[PDB]
């Protein structure tokens, strides 16, 4: 019944609702993604306003879409669930009608499509979410990483971050990421990821989470102690000169 | 009709499924796999009306795959068949029902017990030691009544199946071109590829 | 025509906030406090009935503690009438699930579904958000005892202990201060009441001003149990915890 | 604090609906048109402002027939009155289909009445920018009506509306005094041409074209017909002769 | 006043005016000129086509509705597409159902009624285009002028668009000459290019610039552009 | 913004201005009307005012026939009155069809009042600016007066009056019913109760009437009808040979 | 046409207030006093029949309504809003309950249904909230006697006794003084009458007062006999006379 | 706050004029039409060195004989292409022939003014105009090589050359001077690469600009990096030459 | 019971020459054993140099002829007065026909 046109042009040619959507992302907790030679690694920060949290059950930021693709995000947590759910459904539908799981670019093009539509359909407001989509196309070993924003726009990245203080972590990555030779290890790619968050987190003993995707649906997340070992070896190394 | 058989031993569930695809006067294929893996530890076989048979199986498959990804969790076999039964029970009062009888064999990880569920196209579910759909039953049930022990091994269970398949190859008017057998146990789903000469 | 009178409930602020959700959250801050604390052997829900008379029927009353199925219950803060609308649909989703799967709905699935309904009103339809916050207390055989919060935004999170409504700042620091992980349930009962004693705006904290419930498990049974406390029992538990 | 005149269905503090009052303005601004009820029929005349030599004479017809027996003439926003007659034709056919008998003029009047009134009920529509003079001969007499943008309509002995509305009513009132006897079909045609000529005094700077129609039990069989040729020229001349 | 009463077409001003409609009429004035004129045997449409750059097409202003009827547009071109498309359907409907060629007088009534619907309902907008409709039906030559307000008038000749006031005065003077051009197409078009010339501060009307269409007695509606209009410049 | 004055929502003091203004519109005709109950009938009187000499006086009425038994008089503008009259006739017809017995006066009133209450609450509908007085001789309740307003309010009256001079007439009758101590007019023939009403309308308003200044509707067992000028002329003649 | 108002007309103001609910409650505040008191063997609802003219017949307008043969309602606020709330309450008692279980709903559940109906006027597109507060009095086999208040917010609470409308603050004080858990029904009627005299300006008798009880079954209002397990309605609205008897020995 | 399809007193639609503003902020796109093919060139404009500059698709295939370039809010173009590709493929199905470019363009532009409610029209579901202009280039047997400029205004123009985006007013004045009816394909490929180099902020390498053409023989082709790389190499030489 | 289909007889012939084409048909319309008309042409000119016959049930025949003729008209309107080539027309008709796949036009048709 309700179809009022919420996302509209203003005289400077701007669509204020989509720009305000981006502002919501800007205040979302920071997410980063970097790709290696044989892996993509996704990092997120955790908030510490209140931390009497049950981390067993609380929704984590890195979500599986199919068994070979993941999705992290920055912005409104509620809105993210409406994309993750839709994208998971579209993944199964693709496997059903095509007899092959989604390519990472396809799954991305799809999410972006959804985000865009919410910016020119009556009665609905844009998603206050930006995403990083990572994984491996079926039967491929060449890693993929994509970014979408509320406007419906998307593209791939060697590495990228979104959310609060993402200028700082992107800055770090534009300096410290060499495309001539990307991180060759799982380990040396995870290290490059922790390093970039440490420019924003301030002690990520339990305020940093990391997920490692590999070819052929090989996805595992690290626990505190495993990540703690990285934080340790990074600041001890940085100490001396 | 097609042959769909299932037997729940002690460590696992064994599913035998005829290989033939007959349309009218010709056998169009003798290597047909009348099965779908629904999750790592749950397997479904199916026989029935032409198109419906696969279209339903694949549909159920996608729906459990979706559930697994949404919950990062594999449903219990008991829950999968309950879902399947509802789908069929819904289907019967629709404009055009799915005419598909299925067997659902799974290994439950909580209870550490194998389970075999038989559901016909009407939505009639029951849990059994052994089951069959269509005419298969009329031959095999009596033979299984005799030779079945609840504490049989996967090896003994396969011996007992070999005896059912022989009885059917003897008395069934139709050449169902042998079977494809699959085992469901705690370590997942595997196929006994050598049932032609074993 | 109509455009003149539209509050546009589902729009972003220049700061990327949702006015209506924030003012709804502001609304909730005035509502009586609810607390949930999860121990190893059970969960506690405690809540403050905001405004009472001596003529208010204490027994046949429910305004903060509601049952959803046999294993899940909720503490409410905010608009009671809105909460019941959401509570009923929740009770139904739990039953659809049982019908489909022949198993009791896992707490998270219930919480997500309910929160997804909330997020809806945030993003389309141009209706006002539900002015309600929920503490969910549940048990399922996947994650054992679980505690969850949701608010008008559509966001849910999991907790070891939490509070919603008035004075959550005061309450949240007090809980963070005295909570240990290997708490037994009778410790958690005691802590919940203390925190409420310390945040109230009333003279003191009498039994008529409280709603109290526990999800336990009679140790010689092997199955879960929900106990909503009758007005008399809350007066008993107030004495032992040392606030007569 | 005001703003009472922006939406269509809003009552002002003194009880008025300003949009309908503004609608009337567009009517008064329009070309002048009249109706005369005689002793067995009805006459309808309208002024037609010739802006230019380019307008084709005889061609831009303003009077509309509804069914076979009803004539309509309207002053104001021409496309509105066209739309109103469209609804009037639908209403007349629907009535005939069910009841066989062609629609009575009182019956018909209310059909327009109800529909026009219904456009002063909601802000999502605007009122009609026309006043309509209509009538015909039914199973018991001739009937003449006029309908305001408000939805108001009454039976008239004579009716007038538009730019020349005030001088016309004066001429009309005269006739009602001289002949309380009647006034024939053939006479009122000439008398309408006069009253249009006298009312053209207001739109004097532009040249005009007269258009007459009638529905008479004796002269047209109780069917609506345009006044043409010899009888038209004879009434134009009667008007010219009596303008001096 | 003005300011407060122009947010949509559902609102009257205290004067009694529909401002959204009058702003629609302003799109016409802002649009490129076009001229229409008929004798007793033919009816002509002449149009000055407008380009963006000097590297762009001259956007076409004349549309065919049926074999016996067509129109010229001045204003919002997509709206003239919406309305001609509707008019095509009505012409087409008449041939198919009644085996009858739609009367030109009636096409007017149809357009008016369609335009009017947009001027009374919320969330709508008036049509932002003026139209000149020519046709030869069962009662001879016809020319119609259509306004976004719903006002359709039958004239011998007229013009709409930018500077159209010059052409309109010319025709008012030439009336008695052109009304009698019965049986010569070529001479009636000559008098239509001459008429459109009273509306030019711009420049010479060239081959890519001019657009002429004709219908009548023994001629189905056809459009001329290019060397087709060479002999007329 | 002071928009709480344009649609039917609550003002901070808890009032609905649009409802309040709709009452203003009822008086805009400047027609006074009253209703009284006989021994076995009910009569309504209304001022008939024909300002324009060009009007056909026979078409100028604010008294409506709803059914064979129900009559309705309206204080308020004519277009909203006819809007209300039509609904009422439709509602009354349908009652009979569905339920197999004539729609009772009070029930029609309750329904019409329920429709009004809706325009009070649903924002897109404006109230109808009219006050509706229903009359009949009910087969179950006896002779009946029932009145509704833009508020959604409705009640039954012993007698009632409405219009700009509602109050003069109301007090006039208030007095009569105390001296007479009964809550109706003790008279068998309706012609005498029609007179009684015309009389107390003169005495309250302080004006004289000709047959063309009044409008009269009468309800009896099984019929509701309106008097012509000649039927009133008989009534005006009768009053004048005694008072 | 069409309800083009498909958006809420009740929204949250920066302070967290729901404007339209607040203003609805204000309209209730101006409403004529009504009250309800619960005894050990019955409940009583009472209100003042404020007559808008001495020419009106106050019987033709009941402020106290039967909802089910075991449940009665009374209100303070806007009459018309109450009237259509009574029709909807009656209907939902059949559609949502009687036509399902062959018995009438218990008091709480029906109350809850009305509460739902009000809640929706607080959220649905294009409506204002209901301008009334309801007092609902009922009996049912398994819960016994009960009294409930329903606010324009859709919020409901159970009471031992309370009043709403005008002098409610005075009355709630008056009622706290006089209530105990040992009251017989006749005693609560007596208290109800006294509490209502405080708020009543003009005449105070069985013509200007409306009073109803939820007592035991009246096997004599049933209308039939022969079915021994139908004793009839527990709701009885007292007569003009019955009220005066308790006043002549007040 | 007025309606969306309100008219300004000047006699133009508010939302359609503001969308045109959104377009000026967009990447530069240039189309040049010869009698040997049509050339499409765009500015990639990666917002960071970390962005993989070839995941930027501002030139898309519609059919084997129609491709387009976009400029503005480029997510808005996704559904315009989906409809265009469909229109073409559909037309082929019904008629066993290639859709006319002028017809494909007309079809795309019909979509553009559908931003209403269904009230007083038909059904017009979509809240705001598109924030993107299109350059539609192709070939058909009736009119040979064609270049069309598609707007959110519903109107579309045919051009010998056209530029849209941030450099649009400067780049156009340049095309005005260079363009003549006898231009070869290679001459147009260079001209596109020249004018992009000028209006772009960045130094034009084969990474922040993309080239494509549609000829009747080989259809619509995107130029891969190596081939574009060697055409820049050749422009530098020919510009240093004089 | 109402049978929506009838048979009007007739016979049509179409021969494609090396640079020409002919499509012929008899002028006889018939029901059962009665004659209806001795001159009722069923081979039609549709412009763009395409001739067509839809023989069989005469009501469905005229309906199809009429619908395709209108396809021609609307092709010009939609595609800048392009000629509808014979192969295009054929495909167009396949779609007109299959459109009624579950209530067929009871006609063998030749262009
Ligand atoms: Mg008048
Ligand atoms: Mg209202
Ligand atoms: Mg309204
Ligand atoms: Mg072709």
């Amino acid at each position: 019944g309700y179809d009022r046109a919420l996302s509209i042009f203003s005289p400077d040619g701007h669509i204020f609702q989509v720009e305000y959507a981006l502002e919501a992302v800007k205040r979302g907790t920071c997410a980063v993604g970097v790709k290696g030679k044989n892996c993509v690694v996704l990092g997120c920060e955790r908030r510490s306003t209140l931390k009497l949290q049950d981390t067993r059950i609380t929704p984590s930021k890195v979500s599986k879409i199919d068994s070979h693709v993941v999705l992290s995000f920055s912005g409104l947590n509620a809105d993210s669930r409406i994309l993750i759910e839709k994208a998971r459904v579209e993944a199964q539908s693709h496997r059903l009608t095509l007899e092959d799981p989604v390519t990472v670019e396809y799954l991305t093009r799809y999410v972006a499509g959804v985000q865009q539509r919410y910016t020119q359909s009556g009665g609905v407001r844009p998603f206050g979410v930006s995403t990083l989509i990572a994984g491996f196309d079926p039967r491929d070993d060449e890693p993929k990483l994509y970014q979408t924003e509320p406007s419906g726009i998307y593209s791939s990245w060697s590495a990228q971050t979104i959310g609060r203080n993402s200028k700082t972590v992107r800055e770090f990555l534009e300096k410290n990421y060499d495309r001539k030779e990307p991180p060759a290890t799982v380990e040396e790619c995870v290290k490059l990821t922790v390093r970039s968050l440490l420019e924003v987190v301030q002690t990520g003993a339990k305020n940093i989470e990391i997920t490692v995707v590999k070819p052929d649906s090989d996805i595992v997340a690290l626990s505190s102690e495993e990540i703690n070992q990285y934080v340790t070896q990074i600041e001890q190394e940085k100490q001396e000169q | 009709m097609d042959i769909i058989l299932g037997i729940r031993v002690q460590d696992s569930v064994i599913l035998a499924s005829s290989k033939a695809v007959t349309r009218g006067i010709s056998v169009l294929k003798d290597s047909d796999d009348k099965t779908r893996q629904l999750s790592p530890h749950t397997l479904m076989s199916f026989a029935g009306e032409a198109g419906d048979t696969v279209q339903f199986a694949e549909y159920i498959q996608a729906n459990i795959q979706l559930y697994s990804i949404r919950e990062d969790y594999e449903l219990s076999p008991q829950a999968v068949s309950s879902f399947v039964r509802q789908e069929l029970a819904k289907s019967i009062r629709s404009r055009r029902p799915y005419q598909v009888n299925v067997l659902i064999g799974g290994y439950d990880k909580k209870k550490n017990k194998p389970e075999l569920y038989q559901i016909d196209y009407l939505g009639t579910k029951v849990e059994l030691p052994y089951g069959a759909h269509g005419y298969s039953g009329f031959y095999t049930f009596s033979l299984l009544d005799h030779h079945y022990r609840p504490d049989m091994t996967t090896e003994e269970g396969l011996d007992l199946l070999k005896l059912c398949v022989q009885e059917l190859e003897k008395r069934m008017p139709m050449d169902f071109k042998g079977v494809i057998v699959k085992i469901v146990d705690k370590d997942g789903i595997r196929q006994v590829d050598d049932f032609q000469a074993q | 025509g109509s455009r003149r009178y539209d509050s546009r409930t589902t729009i972003f602020s220049p700061e990327g906030r949702l006015y209506q959700v924030e003012y709804a959250l502001e609304s909730i801050s005035h509502a009586g406090t609810a607390i949930g604390i999860m121990a190893s052997d059970g969960i506690v829900l405690a809540a403050e009935r905001k405004v009472t008379s001596t003529l208010l029927e204490q027994d046949t009353s429910t305004e903060k503690l509601y049952k959803l199925n046999d294993k899940i219950a909720v503490a409410v803060a905010g608009l009671t009438a809105d909460a019941e609308i959401l509570i009923n649909t929740a009770r139904i989703h739990a039953q659809n699930y049982l019908k489909t799967y022949n198993e009791d709905i896992p707490v998270e699935i219930l919480v997500r579904r309910l929160s997804d309904i909330k997020q809806g009103y945030t993003q389309h339809g141009g209706l006002r958000p539900f002015g309600v916050s929920f503490i969910y207390a549940g048990y399922d055989d996947r994650y054992g005892y679980q505690l969850y919060t949701s608010n008008p935004s559509g966001n849910y999170t999991g907790w070891k202990a939490i509070s919603v409504g008035a004075n959550t700042s005061a309450a949240q620091t007090l809980l963070q201060m005295d909570y240990k992980d290997d708490m037994k349930v009778d410790d958690a009962i005691e802590l919940a009441l203390k925190t409420l004693s310390k945040t109230t705006d009333s003279s003191a904290l009498t039994y008529d001003r409280l709603e109290f419930a526990t999800i336990r498990k009679g140790a010689n049974d092997g199955e879960v149990y929900q106990k909503i406390f009758k007005p008399q029992e809350i007066k008993d538990i107030l004495v032992k915890t040392g606030i007569t | 604090g005001t703003g009472y005149d922006l939406s269509n269905s809003v009552f002002s503090p003194d009880g008025r609906n300003f949009q309908v009052e503004y609608a009337v303005k567009a009517v008064e601004n329009g070309t002048t048109s009249i109706g005369i009820k005689c002793n067995d029929g009805v006459v309808f005349a309208v002024e037609k402002l010739i802006t230019s030599k380019l307008l084709v004479p005889q061609k831009n017809v303003k009077i509309q027939v509804v069914d076979r027996h009803i004539g309509c003439v309207y002053s104001g926003l021409i496309p509105d009155g066209r739309h109103l007659v469209n609804r009037g034709r639908e209403e007349a056919a629907s009535f005939k289909k069910l009841y066989k008998t062609p629609i009575p003029i009182p019956a018909f009047a209310d059909r327009l009445g109800q529909y026009v009134q219904a456009h002063t009920l909601y802000n999502s529509v605007r009122p009609f920018g026309v006043s309509t003079i209509f009538g015909g001969v039914d199973k018991n007499g001739a009937h003449l009506y006029m309908l305001e943008p408000s939805g108001s309509y009454w039976g008239y002995k004579g009716a007038a509306t538009g730019k020349g509305r005030q001088s016309a009513k004066a001429e009309l009132e005269k006739l009602v005094d001289h002949h309380p006897e009647g006034l024939s079909a053939r006479e009122a045609v000439k008398q309408a041409a006069k009253i249009i000529y006298l009312a053209h005094e207001d739109n004097k700077e532009k040249d005009f074209e007269l258009e007459i129609s009638w529905c008479s039990l004796s002269e047209t069989n109780g069917l609506h017909k345009f006044v043409k040729g010899d009888l038209l020229q004879e009434a134009i001349d009667f008007a010219q002769k009596e303008i001096n | 006043f003005r300011n407060n009463y122009d947010g949509d077409t559902v609102t009257f001003s205290p004067t009694g005016r529909l401002f959204q409609v009058e702003y629609a009429l302003e799109a016409i004035k802002q649009g490129s000129v076009t001229v229409g004129l008929r004798s007793n045997t033919h009816a002509v449409l002449v149009a000055l086509k407008r380009n963006a750059d000097e590297l762009s097409s001259y956007q076409k202003k004349i549309i065919k509705c049926d074999e016996h009827m067509g129109l010229s547009l001045a204003g919002l071109a997509p709206d003239a597409r919406v309305l001609s498309n509707y008019l095509r359907q009505q012409c087409n409907y008449s041939s198919l159902v009644f085996n009858r060629k739609l009367a030109v007088e009636r096409a007017g009534h149809l357009l008016c009624d369609k335009a009017q619907k947009n001027t009374q309902s919320y969330g709508g907008r008036p049509y932002g285009v003026g139209l000149l409709i020519i046709g030869y039906d069962k009662s001879g030559a016809h020319l119609l002028e259509f306004q976004p307000s719903g006002n359709v008038t039958e004239l011998y000749g007229t013009a709409i668009g930018a500077r159209s006031q010059g052409a309109k005065t010319y025709l008012e003077r030439t009336l008695d000459t052109f009304i009698k051009i019965d049986g010569n197409p070529d001479e009636l078009i000559k008098a239509g290019v001459e008429a459109i010339s009273q509306s030019l501060r711009d420049e010479s009307l060239t081959v890519d610039n001019l657009s002429i269409a004709i219908v009548g007695k023994d001629t189905p509606f056809t459009i001329y552009d290019g060397e087709a209009v060479a002999k007329y410049i | 913004a002071g928009y709480d004055r344009h649609i039917t929502i609550f003002s901070p003091e808890g009032r609905l201005y649009q409802v309040e203004y709709a009452f203003k519109a009822t008086n805009q005709t400047n027609i006074n009307s009253l209703a009284v109950r006989g021994k076995d009938c009910t009569v309504v009187i209304s001022q008939k005012k024909v300002p324009d000499k060009l009007l056909d006086p026979t078409t100028v009425s604010y008294i409506f026939c709803i059914s064979r038994t129900i009559g309705m008089v309206v204080n308020g503008p004519i277009p909203d009155a006819r809007n209300a009259a039509l609904r009422a006739k439709a509602e009354a017809a349908e009652f009979r069809y569905k339920y197999g017995y004539d729609m009772p006066c009070d029930v029609l009133a309750k329904r019409m009042a329920n429709l009004s209450q809706i325009y009070t609450q649903r924002a897109y509908m404006r109230p109808l600016g009219v006050i509706l007085t229903f009359v009949s001789v009910d087969e179950e309740l006896g002779p009946s007066i029932y009145k509704t307003d833009p508020a959604g309010y409705y009640v039954g009256y012993k007698a009632t009056a409405t219009g700009p001079k509602q109050q003069e007439i109301t007090t006039n009758l208030e007095n009569h019913f105390k001296k007479s101590k009964i809550d109706h007019i003790n008279e068998e023939s309706w012609e005498k109760v029609v007179e009684f009403a015309i009389t107390h309308m003169i005495d309250a308003l302080g004006t004289e009437f000709s047959k063309n200044d009044l409008e009269v509707g009468v309800a009896t067992k099984d019929k509701f009808f309106t008097l012509s000028a000649e039927n009133i002329e008989e009534r005006l003649v009768a009053i004048a040979e005694q008072d | 046409m069409t309800d083009r108002y498909s958006f809420s007309l009740t929204t949250f103001s920066p302070s967290g207030k729901l404007g339209q609910i607040d203003y609805a409650l204000t309209a209730v505040k101006q409403g004529v006093t009504s009250l309800g008191i619960k005894a050990t063997n019955g409940v009583v609802i009472a209100t003042e029949k404020k007559s808008s003219s001495p020419l009106a017949m106050s019987e033709t307008l009941s402020k106290v309504s039967l909802l089910t043969p075991d449940i009665g309602a009374v209100y303070s606020g806007m009459g018309p809003d109450y009237r259509v709330l009574v029709d909807k309450s009656r209907k939902v008692a059949h559609t949502s309950y009687k036509r399902i279980y062959g018995e009438y709903p218990p008091t709480k559940l029906l109350v809850s249904e009305v509460a739902k109906i009000m809640q929706e006027a607080t959220q649905s597109g294009g409506v204002r909230p209901f301008g009334v507060s309801l007092l609902i009095a009922g009996h049912d086999e398994f819960n016994g006697f009960s009294l409930y208040q329903v606010d324009p917010s859709g919020s409901y609470f159970p009471w031992k006794a309370t009043a709403i409308g005008k002098g409610s603050v005075a009355a709630k004080t008056f009622l706290e003084k006089r209530w105990n858990d040992e009251l017989e029904l006749e005693d609560a009627i007596h208290i109800a009458l006294l509490t209502l005299k405080e708020s009543v300006e003009g005449e105070f008798n069985g013509d200007t007062i409306e009073l109803a009880i939820i007592g035991d079954e009246n096997p004599d209002l049933l209308g039939y006999t022969g079915i021994p397990t139908d004793k009839g309605p527990r709701f009885r609205k007292l007569t003009s006379q019955e009220i005066n008897d308790r006043l002549e020995a007040l | 706050d007025r309606g969306v399809s309100t008219f300004s007193p000047e006699g133009r639609l508010f939302q359609v004029e503001y969308s045109l503003e959104a377009i000026k902020l967009g990447s530069t796109a240039i189309g040049i039409a010869t009698k040997e093919g049509v050339v499409l060139g765009v500015e990639k404009r990666a917002t960071s060195p970390l962005l993989e500059s070839d995941s930027i698709e501002k030139i898309v295939e519609i059919d084997r004989h129609i491709g387009c370039a976009m400029s503005g809010l480029t997510a808005d173009a996704r559904s315009m292409i989906e409809h265009a590709r469909t229109a073409a493929v559909t037309h082929n199905l019904y008629y066993d022939e290639d859709i006319n470019v002028e017809s494909l363009t007309q079809s795309v532009c019909d979509l553009a003014l559908r931003f209403g409610e269904g009230a007083s029209g038909e059904e017009r579901l979509m809240s705001r105009p598109f924030g993107v202009a299109l350059l539609i280039a192709g070939h058909d047997a009736d009119d040979g090589y064609q270049l069309f400029h598609a707007e959110p205004s519903g109107t579309f123009y045919r051009y010998n050359a056209k530029a849209i985006g941030s450099g649009s007013e400067g780049a156009q004045a340049e095309l005005l001077n260079e363009w003549h009816s006898s231009l070869t394909l290679k001459e147009a490929e260079l001209l596109v690469l020249k004018i992009l180099k000028q209006v772009m902020e960045e130094k034009l390498d084969e990474n922040n600009a993309q080239l494509s053409c549609i000829t009747k023989q080989d259809g619509f082709k995107i130029y891969d990096n190596e081939k574009t790389a060697e055409l820049i190499k050749e422009l530098k030489e020919k510009e240093a030459a004089e | 019971q109402f049978n929506p289909y009838g048979d009007n007889g007739g016979t049509i012939l179409g021969i494609a020459g090396e640079d020409f084409a002919v499509l012929a048909g008899d002028t006889r319309n018939i029901t059962d054993y009665s004659i209806n008309s001795r001159y009722e042409p069923k081979v039609f000119d549709c412009g763009d140099n395409i001739v067509m016959s839809a023989n069989g049930f005469a009501a469905d025949g005229d309906a199809l002829v009429k619908r395709f003729k209108n396809s021609v008209k609307w092709y010009h309107f939609d595609h800048n007065d392009k000629k509808l080539s014979i192969n295009s027309a054929a495909r167009n008709i396949q779609h007109l026909l299959y459109g009624k796949r579950f209530f067929p036009y009871y006609v063998h048709t030749i262009i």
